[PDB]
């Protein structure tokens, strides 16, 4: 059972590349759509006790406007990762000058380390994802419309145009897969562009709460 | 019109090829830096 795990890690890496391209971090077209064979040749086809093991396949990227804020990901070897197996990663964070990263766990994370991710959050705004969660770019689905993250200067223009307050908008909770996909804090509004069957196109605005 | 269209297409080809090469070189420099700080983690 190594073809399936290789295919699975290939789709994970591909979805992470589309994740980092949609989020804004600079990634090239070569990594954006590679086939299975570039992955197999460049990591080594043997996920069980072989060359494409975890941790030294993990991606680090940089944002497009400046190469100062940087985004790791980390794919842990453990099925259920823990505090002692994330403080290593947080040590790599504080070792660098970087701020934040992803953790794509294999099985469900332990609750204590989830509370840990909560506690050093204002220092390091890092988050997790799941393996089963990341075998599909759910943005590509037909039900999901186009989400765009608004800049604060545009949010001010929005609230000034319609003359309304920040709590009167329709809203979205921080835990749903799209806002967790882009990765956004509360107090941050999101354009949704969707096709209308009555009049063409329609834009709306969900505020993260 | 033929001359104008050929000039425009050659200009767009050169511009896109140049931009892709520059982005590849930026990514390559950052690939060296992330290799240095990634191999240890």
């Amino acid at each position: 059972d190594d073809e399936e795990e290789t295919y699975r890690l290939w789709k994970i890496r591909k979805t992470i590349m589309q994740l980092c391209h949609d989020r804004g971090y600079l990634v090239t077209q070569d990594e954006l759509d590679q086939t299975l064979e570039e992955f197999k040749a460049q990591f080594g086809d043997k996920p069980s006790e072989g060359r494409p093991r975890r941790t030294d396949l993990t991606v680090l990227v940089a944002h497009n406007d400046d190469p100062t804020d940087q985004m790791f990901v980390f794919f842990p070897e453990e099925p259920k990762v823990g505090i002692k197996t994330i403080k290593v990663y947080c040590q790599r964070m504080q070792e660098e000058n970087i701020t934040r990263a992803l953790i794509v766990v294999q099985q469900g994370m332990t609750p204590s380390a989830k509370q840990s991710l909560v506690d050093m959050a204002p220092k390091y705004i890092l988050e997790q994802f799941l393996q089963q969660e990341l075998l599909i770019n759910i943005t590509e689905h037909e039900l999901v419309p186009e989400h765009v993250v608004m800049t604060k200067e545009e949010v001010t223009e929005l609230l000034a145009r319609y003359k309304l307050r920040e709590n009167q908008l329709p809203r979205i909770q921080a835990g749903d897969p799209v806002a967790r996909y882009f990765g956004i804090k509360r107090g941050q509004v999101v354009k949704i562009i969707r096709p209308s069957e009555t009049a063409g196109r329609y834009i709306t605005y969900r505020l993260v709460q | 019109l033929r001359q104008k269209l050929l000039k425009e297409q050659e200009e767009k080809r050169l511009r896109e090829k140049e931009e892709q090469k520059k982005l590849l070189e930026q990514r390559a420099q950052y690939v060296e830096k992330t290799k240095n700080i990634l191999m240890f983690t």
